[PDB]
């Protein structure tokens, strides 16, 4: 069976955690707890080849800046995600995220994953975003940032709905093994 | 064109947490295994 090595990173509180524990074991989390470590395993077929898949989730918070880096060796493909309606976290792809990822894996293949899909629409949540001088951030937005890091690919979902939730994962599967 | 099937058979290989006390996680050497995997 062939082994394959997902990492995901991005800002604290984007969704990394509730990403893979929403698309692994069919549950959302809800309670949020910053990772600071955590390593897991799936069994997948990709047509009638077995697979592996181990799911190497990081720390978003800063004060692990220094860890971060003992996940990245050997790694299959690198998910980055921000959430659509942080566009700080947008940012940050661009200021830490992205050059983090290069600076230690420069030639493995990075997906931008645009995370909590749910919340572009929640009239509410614009709210909060238009009277502190921020902005949704829309899949034209999205799709710049994928060019401009030479992302492969840029998936929008959400772990609460899991609208594209499996895409994401079968589209890394899929450059993987491509 | 593959098709990807929905995942099974989860298992949670490695664990680490912020105590009070510093860090602490499962399996018992997850240190060893933090250090080796940052090996190439
Ligand atoms: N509405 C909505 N909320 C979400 C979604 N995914 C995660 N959240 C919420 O956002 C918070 C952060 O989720 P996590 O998955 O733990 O965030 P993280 O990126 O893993 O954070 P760190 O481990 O600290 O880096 C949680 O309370 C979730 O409930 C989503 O798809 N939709
Ligand atoms: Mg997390
Ligand atoms: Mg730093
Ligand atoms: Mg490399």
């Amino acid at each position: 069976p062939t082994s394959i090595k997902l990492v995901v990173v991005g800002d604290g509180a984007v969704g990394k955690t509730c990403l893979l524990i929403s698309y692994s074991i069919r549950k959302f989390p809800e309670d949020y707890i910053p990772t600071v470590f955590d390593n897991y395993v799936v069994s997948l077929t990709a047509g009638t080849r077995q697979i592996q898949l181990a799911l190497w989730d990081t720390a978003g918070l800063e004060e692990y800046d220094q860890l971060r880096p003992l996940s990245y060796s050997s790694a299959s493909i690198f998910l980055i995600c921000f959430s659509v309606t942080s566009s700080v976290s947008y940012d940050n792809v661009i200021t830490k995220w992205h050059p983090e990822v290069i600076h230690f894996a420069p030639k493995v293949p990075i997906i931008l994953v645009g995370t909590k899909l749910d919340t572009r629409n929640d009239p509410a949540i614009v709210k909060r975003l238009t009277e502190q001088g921020m902005t949704v951030i829309n899949t034209a937005k999205g799709e710049e940032l994928k060019n401009r890091i030479k992302a492969v690919k840029y998936i929008e979902c959400s772990a609460k709905t899991s609208e594209n939730l499996k895409t994401v994962f079968d589209e890394a599967v899929k450059t993987v093994l491509m | 064109e593959l098709i990807i099937s929905d995942p099974t058979d989860f298992e949670q290989i490695t664990h680490v947490e912020l105590g009070d006390s510093g860090l602490t996680g499962f399996p018992p050497e997850w240190r060893e295994k933090l250090i080796k995997a940052g090996l190439t």
